[PDB]
RNA sequence: UGCCCACCCGGUCAUAGUGAGCGGGUAACACCCGGACUCGUUUCGAACCCGGAAGUUAAGCCGCUCACGUCAGAGGGGCCGUGGGAUCCGAGAGGGCCCGCAGCCUCUCUGAGCUGGGAUGG
RNA sequence: UGGGGCGGCACUCCCGCGAAAAGAUAACACGGGAGCCCAAAGGUCGGCUCAGGCGGUACAGAACGCCGCCGUAGAGCGCAAGGGCAAAAGCCGGCCUGACGUGACCCUUCCAAGUACGGGGUCACGACGCGAAAGCGGGGCCUAGCGAACGCUCGUGCCCCCACACGUGGGGGCCGGGCAUGACAGAAAAGUUACCCCGGGGAUAACAGGGUCGUCGCGGGCGAGAGCUCACAUCGACCCCGCGGUUUGCUACAUCGAUGUCGGCUCUUCCCACCCUGGAGGUGCAGCUGCCUCCAAGGGUAGGGCUGCCCGCCCGUUAAAGGGGAG
RNA sequence: AGGCAGCUCGCGGGGUAGAGUGACAGAUCGGGGGCUCCAGGCGCCUGGGGCUUCCGGUCUAACUCCGAACCCACGAGCGCCGAAGAAGGGGGGAGUGGGUCACUCGGCGUAAGGUUGGGUGGCAAAAGGGGAACAACCCAGACCUGGGUUAAGGCCCCAAAGUCCCGGCUAAGUGCCAACGAAAAGGCGUCUCCAGCCUUAGACAGCGGGAAGGUGGGCCCAGCAGCAGCCAUCCUCUAAGGAGUGCGUAACAGCUCACCCGCCGAGGCUGGAGGCCCUAAAGAUUGGUCGGGGCUCAAGCCGGGCGCCGAGACCCAGGAGGGGGUCUCUACUAGAGAUCCUCUGGUAGGGGGGCGCUGUGAUGGGGUAGAAGGUGGGUCGUGAGAUCCACUGGACCCGUCACA
RNA sequence: AGGGUGUGGCUCGAAAGAAGUGAACCCUUCCGAAGGAAAGGGGCGCAAGCCCUUAGUACGAGGAAGGGCGAUCGGGGUCACG
């Protein structure tokens, strides 16, 4: 059991039932391949299995983790008083880490906890590089495991 | 009225005659035939492989050919058994005004559209249920299939036979 | 044909008894708590007591005790959005977890 | 001492019940002896009520064994459902797969009275 | 209101099911009820245990009274249906009238989310009844048995009557009951029109088109049997599986500031499920004539009597005088 | 200064699918034992009826001794919104009370693009990309312009991208169909998996012979000399045979039914299910079909794989507007600016700003024999519109502020 | 069928639009967002193909500088083809 999971919302928002549409809202995931970083428990997971249909998810590993946080751009930073502020250097975080989380004073120190919605591309090589359905069964939604971490570095 | 219409489901079980007044005797009065307790060896067995409903006209004429093909071969008392297991409990009822009160300009047309009872039908509702069953010995293997498979080209649904 | 509203329509099972809680009433140790001010309760119907009886739609709801008049309590309930009040003899209540 | 065993008042209300057979009391619990008086039987001191104390472990009560009942655990057998998904299958009835959950009956074996508050015995 | 009409009342109220294990939920859906009855069938206190069966007793019998054994309810509880009830909510007795005066709150009708009546529940003050007592009792074991404004009338203590004051008769007022609207959240109400008229409606019928195929026409399986014997030369019961859209229904999608509505005549074309003409086969095929199966739509299929017809019956012939579509 | 559209944990509510029937109420098919009456036959036997007992079997919208998935109340936690966009309170203006289809769970119905309910989603009021065309199905929510990557779907030509790769099947032009067009039955036509039984101690098929005798026994019959009306059942035997089929025949007879020999020398036979295809499989609103061409180790079907093309979706650059926070200047019912964050389909409808026409009070105010108007053409503005140029024309007309 | 767009042909162009203080068109260098190769070399698969290096290189919307030639462009009418 992996402590720290990421989830892509991987189709559009138009026609999405009542019950889906606010379970996405909640956990930051408006519209499409934008993707949230989550620490792994079972309020969370939950929540997971309802909106299976419209996600994939899996456990980061040192990789997957390190290049989320570096794809921020001039709206995807962090709350630094809103803004998204692009972080691209320690400069940010030399005072804006001062409010709520800790030990963090340098881009190698930032492997905690939270983050904000991730804005990503659509995957290179073909979202049907080997799929033909992100509509199907696990045939590309729901939990993939550890496989999650080859599919961020294609967006 | 063609088997078409009453041979797919439509609607609940309808059974019970203290709520339902006017239901038609069955065709089919008797179940069991020849002896039983006989000495048998093989015990082949007719198997649905669908869900459907068998009505009581189809019943009756499926029990009647086979007992005639099985007493021609040898005789009655003689060495078979013939049972027919489901008995029709659910009833079938159809909307006969449209024949005559659908034409005084009485509740003509899909107005008061509860129908009356016609005659009764065996809901069968899993599947592979038994229908019919008969017990030979070893010496009338052959002549028991060939009553069974005469049986079931009168029956709605599509069947098997087994030995054993 | 739409349904006849009385009081006790619709309840042909809700207001069952099971085979072995027949009889004038079993629990008495029930009976020996008195609620305060503040306590949360169950709403539960006794169908053999037909003395205060609550209505089908509040059986199974979580009530919270706000008074006494009598012998039996001022329970607050919400419905959907709405606060409801009722007034519910004891043998027609257990207490909540 | 002790602890548990009856008794009085209980809680749980069959794992605690019902029947049959057996075991046990110099106290306690009962049957038991009798009716002037309080009270009493649409007749009966049977019952209720009052006053007693010779007799007994035969009843009740408590414990033990065996039959059935009941609640569980294990094992053999019969039946079988469902929330989400797909430009899945099929003419349809229905079915298969992916992620998420189970249930009912019948046989066989093994157990089966716990407990709170107070005056007699060991 | 599966057009309207005729019928019914799904027009007020109650129970079960429909209803998918919270709540809400429709049908000219299914199975039924109420519009009252009771001075006890109401209040309380005490005693008792019911239907059914077994053993013993004169008349005595399955079923009279008596003596015993068993009996979880298989009875009874005014009336529909559902729920509830055993030292009772049932049966039998004693004493009673709480089926009480005044004044509140809450639930349901009426989910969340407005809402009249009706019904029910919990109480305060005053006074009773029954109990040794705790206490139980503003009807019936629980869910049905009911009705606005204005007007009249009764009950109950006072308030008012005038361009001044006082008195008598008479009127009016506040609070509660009764007189009724069942089309039941309340108008005081018969037909007819083919002599008809206006505003509209394809929200809605008739012809015609669309969807469906019970009915209608045709095909296949099976094979009870009959055919001297022999199921399949020929016929083919009881059942089962389909097709067509040429009948009649069902639905109400299109047309209501209009798509001229039967039959006939005239003229054109198409389908094939073959009546004749062409090819092949079987036969219970000697020949002639028959009967049946398969291919095949190139050609043909006429004249009259009767009826507005269509269908149909009939006359004299014919190789045959097939059957359907095109709004 | 809290709120709940979602989830988890805790603590509770429920009688549906299923399952049962000796747990209640109804239905419902057979057998064994015991008791009784009636009828028949010679105390017994057989049949019918009623009661009881035991064993097995079939059902329920208005049955339940049981009972899921699932849904719901309350508390805490998580998640999200919130002092910039604000629970509770007050006020102004509406429109709406004909819905409809797809998927899914139902009631009525033979069904229906039928009718009537529960849940979700489109359309209504939604463009664009696919489905030949298509309100409703799949992808997906369009402020404007340019670049990229994908979804649904597709890649022989029409037509952007595969005459792509491997293992198999089909011979009918079957097929080239998500929503859309075919059943029971028949086929060893061909392709595949399971059973069971015979095989080098010579299988299956075939071929020559033995292919049979007492006897053609027989009962009944002129005779059925298997096979016309009932039927037994014995060895001269061993490398061989049964007391024995269908034909038939007035009757025969005979071929064939069954067992061995001889040959031969590799596997054979009978059931079960599956794939594709064939028959079943017949119409016309008139004239050929997968949209068409056309396609046959496929451009079809089955089990898999690889790469590309392809939206306004998502990413990027520039521009515009609305809202909000923070600031500057101005005799301000309003203008002119700087900066940071976020949002962008729309009918009924509610709200904010502006353009244009005719007249009135003013005015830094103006213009004219060269005005207004007309025709064609430049420029500015998203736009309603403004303004200019050339020609025509012959006397009136405009900018700004306020009002009607 | 009819309008909008892309590429061309022929025509009108005095003014009100740009322009000799330089229209239009050609060369060179530089920066470059999102994205992003191939040839060559090596390895794997029956195969279509894939993996490491080449390499985030060449390129890439836009943007900035210079040189040459030098007088038309924007705009209007109409026709052909997508």
């Amino acid at each position: 059991m992996n402590e720290l999971i990421g989830v892509i919302r991987i189709r559009g928002w138009a026609a999405t039932p009542w019950y889906i549409q606010d379970t996405l809202s909640m956990l930051r995931l408006k519209n499409a391949f934008n993707a949230m970083i989550y620490p792994k428990d079972s309020s969370i997971q939950g929540m997971l299995n309802l909106v299976s249909s419209y996600v994939t998810w899996g456990e980061l590993n040192d990789e997957g983790l390190r290049l989320l946080v570096s794809k921020l751009e001039i709206s995807r930073g962090k709350k630094v008083n809103e803004e998204y502020v692009k972080d691209k250097l320690n400069v940010d975080f030399q005072s804006f880490v001062e409010s709520i989380k800790d030990g963090k004073l340098r881009l190698n120190k930032l492997d905690e906890i939270f983050s904000l919605p991730i804005r990503l591309h659509p995957p290179k090589g073909g979202f049907k590089g080997k799929v033909s359905r992100p509509f199907r069964a696990g045939g590309e939604f729901g939990y993939r495991g550890d496989k999650i971490n080859e599919l961020i570095r294609r967006m | 009225r063609p088997g078409r219409c009453y041979r797919k489901f439509s609607g609940p079980a309808y059974t019970r005659r203290e709520y339902i007044p006017g239901i038609p005797m069955p065709k089919i009065t008797k179940f069991v035939m020849g002896n039983v307790n006989g000495d048998y060896d093989y015990e082949l067995r007719l198997i649905t492989t669908e869900k459907g409903q068998i009505r009581h006209n189809a019943l009756e004429a499926a029990r009647v050919i086979a007992l005639k093909y099985l007493s021609k071969k040898l005789a009655s008392e003689q060495n078979f058994a013939l049972v027919v297991t489901k008995y029709p409990h659910h009833v079938i009822r159809e909307n006969k005004m449209m024949a005559f009160a659908g034409a005084d300009r009485l509740q003509d047309g899909m107005r008061l559209s509860f129908g009356k009872p016609i005659g009764t039908a065996a809901r069968l509702e899993k599947l592979g249920e038994l229908v019919m069953y008969v017990r030979v010995k070893k010496e009338h293997l052959e002549a028991a299939k060939e009553a069974l498979k005469i049986a079931s080209s009168k029956l709605p649904i599509r069947t098997k036979i087994e030995i054993s | 044909v739409a349904r006849s509203k009385g009081y006790r329509s619709k309840t042909r099972k809700l207001l069952e008894k099971k085979v072995r809680e027949k009889g004038a009433i079993p629990k008495l140790s029930l009976l020996m708590h008195d609620y305060s001010q503040g306590e949360y309760v169950v709403v539960k119907i006794n169908p053999s007591i037909h003395k205060g009886m609550p209505h089908r739609r509040y059986h199974g709801k979580v009530g919270l005790v706000v008074g006494k008049r009598g012998k039996a309590y001022e329970v607050k309930v919400n419905i959907g959005d709405k606060e409801r009040v009722l007034i519910v003899r004891p043998e027609h209540l257990i207490p909540f977890n």
